[PDB]
RNA sequence: AACCAGGACUUUUACCUUGAAAAAAUUAGAGUGUUCAAAGCAGGCAAGUUUUGCUC
RNA sequence: UUCGAUGGUAGGAUAGAGGCCUACCAUGGUUUUAACGGGUAACGGGGAAUUAGGGUUCGAUUCCGGAGAGGGAGCCUGAGAAACGGCUACCACAUCCAAGGAAGGCAGCAGGCGCGCAAAUUACCCAAUCCCGACACGGGGAGGUAGUGACAAGAAAUAACAAUGCAGGGUCUUGUAAUUGGAAUGAGUACAAUGUAAAUACCUUAACGAGGAACAAUUGGAGGGCAAGUCUGGUGCCAGCAGCCGCGGUAAUUCCAGCUCCAAUAGCGUAUAUUAAAGUUGUUGCAGUUAAAAAGCUCGUAGUUGAACU
């Protein structure tokens, strides 16, 4: 890592969303591996934003070294980063906690007895009770 | 089609030729360096000139 | 997914395979161009073969057509740009006069070995496999890369490596310890 | 000869369908003999359960014993005859040993001097040819 | 079969869209609307692979359901809407103002028209009568009913609306010296004047269009739309204007503007 | 009347040319450096500011 | 042609046309240009294989259309079903059973038995494509991601750098090297950064990482077709090969063992179905005196072909 360049293509600003979006290839020919946090920073000190609202993704490396290809996107009024990036982004940048879940196919098995169930359950229950105990 | 036949004179060669042991051979490169090797000695390294016979399979 | 996904073969084996002069042929060719087996002759003989397939059609149509110089120019383009056609002669009739050698003539194998720092036609195949080459800005390891029309002054040498120099190490450092 | 009309196209053709039945290949190809007739019904390969074993004499200019063996085919139980390429191999080759049999080259039709048999040994037992001649593979129990 | 059909598929989606073989295996199956499945350009296509606003499906249903992109004047929050021909796609937050026009080779591109030449849109008529107590309406390509129209209107003729008050504002016959766009076969996209027009009883009528640069077709009566008078196109057309270069002759100007360019 | 021009003019065709109309995938094939290739329909600028964009 | 087959009238039913049905009236309708019946080892097409042209074979299969959910039949809801992951009845299966009873359909995704020559995980995910819904958020064995396989396709690793007496050739240059040293080392082993919903793989990448078992590349053949043995041991018209010819009765180039070479190469061989060969299905483009084939002769209808001229 001594002298590693970025150039922006593509560049185009989305008020819809209220983003900036550009095609990020970095230059590093000299033997260099780069992460993702660095690449943030470099993003961050251009365009004079806070460098917390930028995604990035792909980052995909040639052959043999040389230039590495992916897209970076920008956000003003970080609420709208919060609001718009997808969860699984959200939580691969740590702005967001890994929701704990069940596994799909409890889900379904779950759904499916309390499918048959019918009503609430607990009067079922204790009518269940009532009658075996 | 007929009604013949003796089965224990099958396999009556096999019972009885004797069995011969082989001669441990070094490792011989095959492959693409087999066909590179046969090609640097196509032309050039030859006994078998003087008539065109050009026997790659000797006998004596 | 909902569409298949488009394959063909690009190699086709001769209908006799056991005649002396053709087998004799490509003994000749493989062993003057560095080729592994026949496949990359097959390679080379199919797509000569298709050339020259579309140069027949288009040749069957008369002067002046609009299909036929438009075809014409497009794959007279296409070889000079490839440099397997020559500079001169571009009248849609030496396409069919072009042999396996034209096109085996601009494979990166060769086109190094005249360029120098090979020493040998094997000794290319046996680094390319290194990276040691890069065209212009990419370094190729395929020894059928086929360079095109402005490449030649691009073939150049790796920066790494013990020819770039940059720490070698390896069997070097191997050599080194004891 | 043949009709050269420019309306001439039912004739020719009628011509070429009925005289198309003339030719055996096209005859076999459109009776389902590969099917009804064969033992097989169009397959490459099938198994079959050992009858018994068959010295089978040799036509002329030859003489020899083959040691052809007598199977029943599983799928349709009928009798026929199969042929066992290495040499020495009867002991080795039991009855209802579950055998699979494939064809021979000629589609349907004998093999040199030896009348009747159209299908040889491919594997034996579920263990296959080419390995208990030269010891590579055992035969398993059964 | 036993019931309309909902899902659709990539690769039998209509070639004009512009859709990648790969990378999917359904297609955006437009929903019913003003116009035919087969005619128009759904608002994800447009807004994704179009205009490249949004990248995924979450998005362009983000942005349509952020009620700002407007359809006609009018905010649709449909996902797969059927957008077709000279349909004003108004983007009020950036304050651009899109008129679905067909290429140079009849595939639905990118055209972008001020804030005012918005405010307007033309409608071939589809049929004139008169409808209940006798009053007179006439329905137009986009579906669109219109009541009390001239009586100078009749079928096959060109309307301008407004999209915020309707009502015709003007309209145009169809007759010799009429500037056409072709909508439709082998030539759509492909701006003229009528020349000739024929005439068969219980089929097809051609109409014969010759272009800016001396260039005469024909084409059937179903695929000629009238956009304006000699002289003066009452759109404004994109980038080509309905020539119809041919190989040759894209091959040479693509040629000539490589280099430096 | 016909003399000029315009709309229809095949009695009815086969035949030939051309046009309209008509799925995509496939094939031939245009363009484009998945490091070549089977591929894919992407892409390109610019090596001195790393360019609030442009161009197929 | 009854118990509707052809047409007409009238009516009923259908969302609507209609012999769809009903009552009456006439005997009509198709057919050697093949009606009707039968077989199909027949879902049809875009298309695939072979490739001078013409042709031949295949299409169960990523797309479109049709039918089906063991077999028929009937029906409710619903715009839309004769729906079967809706119901009712019967038949053939299988099923708990207090013998009163309830009852079920994987030609859906994985998985199991059997028939089999023949075909994979009882895996992960809604992140991408799109679909449904009251809906910016839910669900989707659709779909995507991965895991096992011998094969369907595309790219190349098994190496090369020297000394080496000699065959030499020409002081320039290959060879086996019972030989060695330094060189270029890539797969793997393992924490990183990318990749991904999270992972696998891919590109970059902490470092270790070959001297002969190195980290041993095989399948068929060597009489011809079709390429490569009168080289050596064992049997001796026997064992056996052998697609065909053909070899095997002591000198076996074809039998089985050693060696060498030949074609292909992570592929080779075998079996079957098809194509080219086959100008042996001939329209292009066969043949009929003697090899297969001019009817014993004549008339003559469909069919084919039809002198010249506007």
């Amino acid at each position: 890592s001594e002298a590693v360049t970025i150039r922006t293509r593509k560049f185009m600003t989305n008020r819809l969303l209220q983003r900036k979006q550009m095609v990020v290839d970095i230059l590093h020919p000299g033997k260099a591996n780069i992460s993702k946090n660095d690449l943030r920073e470099k993003l961050g000190q251009m365009y004079k934003t806070d460098a917390s609202a930028v995604q990035a993704f792909g980052l995909r490396t040639h052959y043999g070294g040389g230039r590495t290809t992916g897209f970076a996107l920008i956000y003003d009024d970080v609420e709208a980063m919060k609001k718009f990036e997808p969860h699984y982004r959200l939580v691969r940048v740590g702005h967001a906690e890994p929701i704990q879940k069940v596994a799909r196919q409890q889900r379904k098995q779950r759904k499916n007895r309390g499918k048959k169930v019918f009503g609430t359950g607990k009067r079922l229950a204790k009518r269940k009770s009532k009658q075996q105990d | 089609g007929k009604v013949h036949g003796s089965l224990a004179r099958a396999g009556k060669v096999k019972s009885q030729t004797p069995k011969v042991e082989k001669q441990e051979k070094p490792k011989q490169p095959k492959g693409r360096a087999y066909k590179r090797l046969l090609y640097v000695r196509r032309f050039v390294n030859v006994t078998n000139m003087v008539g065109g016979k050009r026997r790659m399979n000797p006998s004596s | 997914p909902s569409a298949p996904r488009k394959q063909s073969k690009t190699y086709k084996v001769p209908r006799r395979p056991f005649e002396s002069a053709r087998l004799d042929a490509e003994l000749k060719l493989a062993g003057e161009y560095g080729l592994r087996n026949k496949h990359e002759i097959w390679r080379v003989a199919l797509t000569l073969s298709k050339i020259r397939r579309a140069a027949r059609e288009l040749l069957t149509l008369d002067e002046k057509d609009p299909k036929r110089l438009f075809e014409g120019n497009a794959i007279i383009r296409r070889l000079v740009r490839l440099g397997i056609l020559d500079e001169s002669r571009m009248k849609l009739d030496y396409v069919l006069a072009l042999r396996i050698e034209d096109f085996l003539e601009r494979r990166l194998q060769t086109q190094v070995f005249k360029l120098g720092l090979a020493k040998s036609i094997h000794h290319a195949r046996v680094l390319i496999f290194q990276r040691h080459i890069r065209v212009g800005k990419q370094i190729v390891n395929v020894p059928s890369f086929v360079v095109r029309l402005d490449a030649q002054k691009h073939i150049d040498f790796a920066l790494s490596s013990p020819y770039g120099g940059g720490r070698p190490g390896r069997c070097k450092r191997k050599r080194l310890r004891s | 000869g043949k009709p050269a009309g420019l309306n001439a196209a039912r004739k020719l053709r009628n011509h070429r369908r009925e005289e198309r039945w003339a030719d055996a290949h096209y005859k076999k190809r459109l009776l389902g003999t590969a099917y009804k007739s064969s033992p097989f019904g169009g397959s490459s390969h099938a198994k079959g359960i050992v009858v018994e074993k068959i010295g089978v004499e040799a036509k002329q200019p030859n003489s020899a014993i083959r040691k052809c063996v007598r199977v029943q085919l599983i799928k349709n139980g009928k009798k026929v005859t199969a042929f066992v390429p290495h040499d020495g191999c009867l002991n080795f080759v039991d009855e209802n040993d579950e055998v699979l049999l494939s064809g021979f080259g000629r589609k349907g039709k004998a093999k040199g001097d030896i009348p009747g048999v159209r299908f040889k040994v491919v594997k034996v037992a579920g263990v296959g040819l080419s390995a208990l001649f030269h010891e590579k593979k055992e035969k398993p129990r059964a | 079969v036993r019931g309309p059909k909902k899902h659709l598929k990539r690769v039998a989606a209509p070639h004009h869209w512009l859709l990648d073989k790969l990378s999917g295996t359904y297609a955006p199956k437009p929903s019913p609307g003003p116009h035919k499945a087969r005619e128009c350009l759904p608002l994800i296509v447009f807004l994704r692979n179009r205009l490249k606003y949004a990248l995924n499906g979450r998005e362009v249903k983000a942005i349509l359901m952020q009620r700002l992109i407007k359809v006609d004047g009018k905010v649709r929050t449909d996902s797969t809407f059927p957008t077709g021909f000279m349909d004003v796609i108004s983007v009020d937050k950036t304050g651009e103002h899109f008129r679905l026009v067909y290429d140079i080779k009849g595939r639905f591109t990118v055209h972008r028209i001020t804030a005012e030449e918005a405010k307007y849109k033309l409608c071939k008529v589809k049929r004139v009568q008169l409808g209940a107590k006798g009053v007179p309406f006439l329905v137009t390509h986009d579906g669109r009913t219109i009541r009390y129209p001239d009586p100078l209107i009749k079928v096959n003729d060109t309307i301008k609306l407004n999209l915020e008050t309707n009502k015709i504002e003007s309209f145009i016959k169809f007759d010799t010296s009429a500037q056409v766009m072709v909508t439709g076969g082998r030539n759509m996209g492909r701006v003229g004047t009528i020349v000739h027009r024929e005439h068969h009883l219980g089929s097809f009528e051609i109409i014969h269009v010759k272009d800016a640069l001396d260039r005469e077709f024909a084409t059937r009566l179903s695929n000629v739309f009238v956009i304006g008078e000699t002289g003066k196109s009452w759109i404004s057309l994109p980038k080509g204007k309905g020539v119809k270069l041919s190989i040759t002759e894209e091959r040479d100007r693509r040629r000539a503007l490589k280099g430096l360019a």
